[PDB]
């Protein structure tokens, strides 16, 4: 349901948050604060608002813009990746300005 | 002195890189420790138009 990115990811310096509240993806970067291991339990700098499965995702950020592609299938295999092809397609490419070195997956 | 820059970096920006970043400086010898003093200088400096 979500990742953040960074450099210190937390605290002293900005990160760059996105999250799905099962309605919208929601999307902030901030001098966020949190736990060693946060859950989705039921400054703002920028702001933004819009087995039996597969979903593929690529982040890249260059030049202060943030890209992001996506794919979404169901599969027959249950164990992990299906040998097979299919291509990415581009969702956004936020202007966010800051650098990254770090990232965290939210479930 | 509502208008400032920074003096001094780590490392140069990239292009569209953006950085607000208050933390003291290394400015020689003296190893800074979160705390200023010589060879450890604030970061930037404000122009007084
Ligand atoms: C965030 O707000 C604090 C004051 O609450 C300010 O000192 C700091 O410069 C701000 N940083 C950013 C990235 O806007």
């Amino acid at each position: 349901r979500g990742w953040i990115f960074g450099t210190t990811l937390d605290s002293k310096t900005q990160s760059l948050l996105i999250v799905n509240n099962a309605t919208n993806v929601v999307i902030k970067v901030c001098e966020f604060q949190f736990c060693n291991d946060p859950f989705l339990g039921v400054n703002c700098t920028f702001e933004y608002v819009s087995f039996k499965n597969l979903r593929e995702f690529v982040f890249k950020n260059i030049d202060g813009y943030f890209k992001i592609y996506s794919k979404h299938t169901p599969i027959n295999l249950v164990r992990d990746l299906p040998q097979g092809f299919s291509a990415l397609e581009p969702l956004v490419d936020l202007p966010i300005g800051i650098n990254i070195t770090r990232f965290q997956t939210l479930l | 002195y509502n208008y400032l820059f920074r003096l001094f970096r780590k490392s140069n920006l990239k292009p569209f890189e953006r950085d607000i970043s208050t933390e003291i400086y290394q400015a020689g010898s003296t190893p800074c420790n979160g705390v200023e003093g010589f060879n450890c200088y604030f970061p930037l400096q404000s122009y007084g138009f």
